[PDB]
RNA sequence: ACUGAACUCCUCACACCCAAUUGGACCAAUCUAUCACCCUAUAGAAGAACUAAUGUUAGUAUAAGUAACAUGAAAACAUUCU
């Protein structure tokens, strides 16, 4: 059983979790897109955000400095979090990462995903697109809007 | 425990062609409209991706150049610009990285 | 070793006449000694037994199996020799009509057991077979209706005789 | 056995003796060595006992090759359009000649088993049994448990 | 009597192919440059006027053939088996596309013609039907609506719900029946020797030859139905999923005779809704 | 294809489109306050040997209450959700001993269910709802569908019985779902730890139907009989009932009266069809208690 | 009263239902003498016939696509990190 378990059973056991996830993470505050396998990915992804939070809680801070620390294995990041990444998303509250599903790995065949931070310098993905207004069925219920506007 | 008798291949061909064993029909597969090469839904194209990854690999291939050697960082925002280019208001005060190619139609 | 399905493409059949339904063109393509279970590769030459071509290499093409891949370049070879050799007008106009996997010639290994003793391991080969159809896929067998159900019932009904009498 | 071979129903060819009797046997194909002792037998058939039974059977065309050849045969062919294929490989001018006479007898239908030892195409004279012989009607044509 | 009409009709529009294909200089071969976003600057040497659009994506992919409604050639809209004349540029058009103003065109054109041969078929043999046109009603309005004169008869006579449902169910009788949408480009007199009876469609072919330079006009045929048409159709009857008939109104200014709008909403199997969003069309468009 | 309802809509259709469901949902609901405005079904009085529809209640969690007396009891929340008589049929239709009433709770999304429900639902002019379960009435309980229902058709001092799933412990072995005594820990044991021993005897060269095997634990019905209604909250349609229910929080729990014998005919001073809120006879408070419950905001207790 | 066998009768036929053992009539294929010449004849010979020896060698099944086995992470694939 477990109901409410929200932590993958990864690696070599806790710390050796902790140590995969740190890897992924420092990778991405380097690269700012990172590939690599789906679910790996989709548990760093929670702690991508909250480095950022940490981020913007303050260089000055020791609270902060000590989590950068740990969570930065190389050290020139430390400031790169600090200067680039926390000032980037001063704007907005969350939304830090975007997370995208690629084709399997060719080897193992694994679930794989790509991981960047937003508004990253690198060429931007093919995301998915909604379907344009201008379509048929978007064209009959934008009619429909029109009418209930009118209506009220 | 062994067992004690062989089994046929009338049993094998039942146990073997359930359609349990069987491959699955996708019904996930859509045109990419870019590239007009096959794309499951959910799921990013192939071809799209490994293009947009080869430009990535040579700009980052630049940024090394540019860096020279391991812990250099910068402390500053980074801008990629192509042939024919010159950085604008936002882009002074950016890393400049230099491209030898012209800009993709995709990359805006 | 037996080859004949390549020579199944050698086959010349004489002039139509004009008073004639048009003659679907039949394509035979395999590749020999894939290093691959015939048994494994069973499950995908079963998978685009009925499909068109380009049904069949849709499916291929996001399957995980290694056998996927190998059927997908037979497939395309097959597709490219049947436009330019076998004068089929259009490449999508093709349907698989057979798709069969055979055991290839194998090599016999030694595997080390936990003792003394050991095992005979089997290097595993096996053939993909593909006919390629000219022509849209056949519409699929429809299930058995309530009615013809019936209509067999009463069919048997109306068979049967008076058994071991004049 | 009956389960591992096939059947048939008892039939003639065209009514055969409901008009008038129609030998089956059309034509008869004999192969002789003139050496070999396979064909010894067949030789003093040819000899003596061929000439009589074309006499006998005039409806029946009968060849005789006389070629080189280690078994002897007799084909028989039938109107139906039936060819059966007799060794006569070593054998007495009486077994030939019994052989022979069989084939003459037979008609053109295949030796399997017959599945009923008569056959007739109005098996009744009366009427057929059915569940409503035998039964009494009522009046009004009323059901039971009907009211009107 | 209707079947005799549809009959001689048929034998028109038959004599009309026929002479068409007869003039055609022994199998001329043409050009045609695949101009689009995927696979670019392919070549097919077709039919001068044997070949179609629909052939040319034949060449391609099933995809193609899936997927393509309309062809743009020479920027200008084509049917998918209207038969190409000259060495050209193609390119496919689907509903997918960032502008498919012109496929929605055609769809909504298409359906409202399927509806106009369902109403035909419809009502008995004494009482007298005869269609108008379909209006180049905009996808927006939310229905695709067709105009029906009717006799004196059904003058006091409206549709019920279950009327309603009939028409809809001929309709999907004819979706399912899976009919090509053959097309015919003509001179003026053939389309007047076809459509002599109806005098609206007379001034209906005579309004669209005098708008064209020449006195060219399109005729378009599903199934022993012809009807002139404002432009291009989709390629196949198929390609309707949801088709219902939502409402009959009768046009206020009655003077000299009644006409019926006849008004309905359909989409593809490509863009199927869902119940809900569907019955939300469809009470929209029965206004 | 596969097709899901905001596959093809855009970006700006998805909110116009979301607001647009949720809007007529909520009209729905909000039709349905007065059925006795509407022509309702007769209201017939209670008579001995009546049975009444019951509810579907969400299980919210559990609380302490107190009594007079010093005794703790545990309780749980049941929150009544948007429950709808659904479907009335008559005995001779059911081909039953009794008429039942289909009744449904919790509100779900149009896009999630099937026509044949959204067809069924497009009728009632109600929005789909999560669960239906099935009430056996007697004719003179009979109730016109789209009628509401509300945590006041209970009553403190009412006993009740609650059905639910219970939760799904998945594939359990023998000591976990039997409560099998297993094997000791060392003094041998080569690899009997957890494992069920003797299967079935020896004479009998099988097992028995019914033989308690590892397999999968949970995830089934189970009913727990007489628990008793200490507290009924008409604000947010709160029932406090005795003791534990079967099921995870936040599940869909069948409500109806005691079966057990000793409460054959305690319901004559509940409220017969159902409680009408729109009847407006002495309106209910707030919160409704039973006379041993020790209310919030009394004075502390002293046991003379 | 009827049913009821391989008993008995009936139409035709007849060497044609015991272990070990014993007597007899035939005979597959091969080689040789002499025949024969789309595969045989009369004789003389003999490594002269395999549903069975945990038989010998080889092939291929069953168990079984099972048990089992393998590559720390990101990346410019320079490198860095654990
Ligand atoms: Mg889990
Ligand atoms: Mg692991
Ligand atoms: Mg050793
Ligand atoms: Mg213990
Ligand atoms: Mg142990
Ligand atoms: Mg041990
Ligand atoms: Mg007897
Ligand atoms: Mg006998
Ligand atoms: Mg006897
Ligand atoms: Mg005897
Ligand atoms: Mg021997
Ligand atoms: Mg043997
Ligand atoms: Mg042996
Ligand atoms: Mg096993
Ligand atoms: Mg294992
Ligand atoms: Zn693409």
């Amino acid at each position: 059983i477990s109901h409410g378990r929200v932590f993958r059973r990864m690696g070599l056991g806790p710390e050796s979790r902790i140590h995969l996830l740190r890897n992924l993470l420092t990778g991405l505050v380097r690269h700012e897109r990172i590939e690599a396998p789906w679910a790996r990915v989709d548990e760093m992804r929670g702690y991508a955000e909250k480095l950022i939070d940490y981020g913007k809680l303050g260089d000055t801070n020791e609270r902060a400095m000590r989590m950068a620390d740990f969570w930065l294995t190389e050290k020139d990041l430390i400031p790169k979090l600090f200067q680039v990444l926390a000032p980037r998303y001063k704007d907005q509250t969350g939304g830090y990462t975007r997370m995208l599903q690629i084709p399997n790995r060719s080897l193992d065949r694994a679930k794989m995903a790509v991981i960047e931070y937003k508004g990253n310098c690198l060429p931007p993905l093919p995301l998915p697109r909604r379907d344009s207004h201008l379509t048929l069925l978007n064209q009959l219920l934008q009619g429909l809007r029109q009418d209930l506007r009118q209506s009220q | 425990a062994a067992p004690k008798n062989r089994r046929t291949i009338e049993v094998n061909r039942c146990r073997r062609r359930n359609p349990q064993k069987l491959i699955k029909v996708k019904n996930n597969i859509d045109v990419c409209p870019e590239c007009g090469h096959l794309k499951q839904k959910h799921v990013l194209c192939a071809y799209c991706y490994e293009k947009v990854c080869k430009e990535t690999a040579e700009i980052r291939r630049q940024i090394g150049k540019q860096e020279g050697g391991p812990f250099k960082a910068p402390t500053i925002e980074t801008v990629v610009l192509y042939t024919g280019e010159t950085p604008s208001e936002q882009d002074q005060g950016k890393r400049i990285i230099e491209r030898d190619r012209k800009r993709p139609s995709w990359f805006t | 070793i037996s080859r004949k399905w390549e020579k199944k493409n050698k086959i010349v059949y004489p002039p139509q006449l004009p008073g004639e339904p048009r003659r679907p063109a039949e394509i035979y393509h395999c590749r020999r000694q894939i290093k691959y279970s015939k048994d494994k590769m069973w499950y995908l030459a079963k998978l685009i037994r009925g499909m068109s071509i380009d049904q069949a290499l849709a499916q291929l093409e996001f399957n995980d199996k290694k056998g996927a891949k190998i059927i997908k370049e037979v497939l395309l070879e097959a597709q490219d020799m049947a436009v330019r050799d076998h004068n089929v007008e259009f490449r999508s106009n093709l349907y698989i009509a057979e798709s069969t996997s055979g055991r290839g010639q194998c090599l016999k290994r030694i595997r080390y057991h936990g003792r003394g003793r050991f095992g005979i391991m089997e290097k595993v080969y096996c053939h993909y077979f593909v006919k390629l159809v000219e022509g849209p896929p056949p519409p699929p067998e429809p299930p058995k209706t309530a009615v013809a159900h019936a209509k067999e019932y009463i069919q048997q009904l109306r068979s049967r005789t008076i058994v071991h009498t004049l | 056995t009956a389960r591992g071979t096939p059947s048939r129903f008892l039939a003639s060819v065209l009514h055969n003796g409901l008009g008038r009797y129609v030998q089956q046997l059309q034509r008869l194909s004999f192969s002789v060595s003139r050496d070999g002792a396979s064909s010894r037998g067949a030789r003093e058939f040819v000899e003596r006992e061929v000439i009589d039974f074309a006499r006998r059977n005039p409806g029946v065309v009968i060849y005789v090759n006389s070629r080189p050849c280690c078994v002897p045969r007799v084909v028989a062919e039938y109107l139906n359009g039936a060819v059966r294929e007799e060794s006569i490989h070593c054998k007495s001018v009486e077994e030939i000649s019994t052989l022979v006479q069989k084939l003459a007898d037979q008609s053109g239908l295949d030796v399997i088993r017959i599945r009923k030892p008569f056959h007739t195409d109005n098996p009744s004279i009366q009427g057929q049994w059915h569940p409503f012989t035998n039964k009494p009607t009522t009046f009004r044509g009323l059901r039971p448990r009907e009211v009107q | 009597s209707p079947t005799e009409l549809t009959e001689m009709r048929n034998d028109l529009f038959n004599k009309e192919k026929a002479r068409q294909l007869s003039l055609t200089p022994r199998t001329e071969k043409i050009e045609v440059k695949h101009v689009g976003k995927t696979d670019p600057g392919t070549v097919f040497v077709m039919n001068k006027n044997i070949s179609t659009p629909y052939s040319c994506a034949m060449h391609l992919s099933e995809w193609y053939c899936r997927k393509s409604i309309l062809a743009l050639v020479d920027g200008q809209p084509w049917d998918m088996y209207k038969p190409l004349t000259k060495s050209c540029e193609i390119k496919f058009l689907t509903f997918k596309d960032c502008d498919p103003g012109e496929v929605n065109k055609a769809y909504w054109r298409s359906c409202a013609m399927m509806m106009g041969c369902v109403i035909e078929r419809a009502f008995k043999d004494e009482y007298m039907v005869n269609l108008v046109r379909a209006p180049e009603v905009p996808v927006i309005s939310g229905a695709f609506c067709y105009d029906v004169v009717l006799d004196s008869k059904l003058d006091e006579w409206m549709p019920t719900k279950e009327n309603l449902r009939s028409f809809t169910k001929d309709a999907h009788a004819l979706i399912y029946k899976d009919l090509p949408f053959e097309t015919l480009e003509v001179e003026a007199k053939v389309a007047l020797e076809i459509f002599q009876h109806s005098k609206y469609k007379v001034d209906f072919i005579e309004e669209k030859a005098s708008q064209n330079p020449e006195r060219i006009v399109k005729l378009h045929r599903i199934g022993d139905f012809i009807d002139v048409s404002e432009g291009p159709l989709i390629p196949r009857t198929s390609i309707c999923f949801q088709y219902e008939v939502s409402a009959v109104h009768n046009l206020q200014p009655t003077q000299p005779s009644l006409i019926r709008r006849f008004q309905g909403v359909s989409l593809p199997v490509h863009l199927r809704a869902h119940f809900t969003i569907w019955d939300k069309l469809l009470e929209r468009s029965r206004k | 294809s596969g097709t899901w309802w905001d596959e093809h809509l855009s970006e700006e259709n998805v909110p116009f489109i979301k607001q647009l469901v949720s809007d007529e949902d909520k009209a729905q609901l909000a039709s349905k306050l007065c059925p006795l405005k509407d022509e309702p079904w007769p209201i017939h009085p209670w008579e001995p040997g009546s049975f009444r529809v019951g509810l579907i209640a969400l299980k919210l969690g559990m609380m302490p209450l107190w009594t007079k007396d010093g005794q703790k009891h545990v309780v749980t929340l049941l929150q009544v959700q948007d429950c709808h008589v659904l479907k009335y049929t008559s005995k001779e239709n059911c081909n039953g001993k009794m008429a039942t009433l289909s009744v449904g709770g919790k509100t779900v999304s149009r896009f999630r269910k099937a026509t044949s429900i959204l067809e069924f639902y497009r009728e009632l002019g109600l929005p789909p709802k999560q669960t239906v379960k099935i009430f056996n009435i007697t004719d003179n309980a009979a109730i016109k569908p789209g009628t509401p229902l509300y945590a006041a058709h209970f009553r403190p001092g009412q006993y009740v019985d609650v059905t639910a799933k219970t939760i799904g412990k998945g594939f359990q072995g023998v000591m976990k779902r039997w409560g099998f005594k297993g094997q000791p820990a060392t003094h041998g044991q080569t690899k009997t730890h957890r494992r069920p021993g003797a299967v079935a005897t020896g004479d009998i060269g099988r097992v028995w139907p019914g033989t308690k095997m590892p397999g999968k634990m949970g995830n089934i019905y189970r009913t727990e009989y007489g628990l008793k209604v200490w507290r009924i909250n008409t604000k947010h349609n709160i029932i406090y009932v005795n003791g534990s229910v079967p099921g995870h929080k936040n599940c869909l729990v069948k409500v109806k009266d005691s079966k057990l014998p000793a409460y054959k005919d305690l319901g004559k001073n509940l409220p017969f069809p159902t409680y009408f809120p729109d009847g407006d006879e002495e309106e209910l408070p707030e919160d409704l208690y039973d006379e041993n419950v020790c209310q919030p905001g009394a004075p502390s207790i002293t046991f003379a």
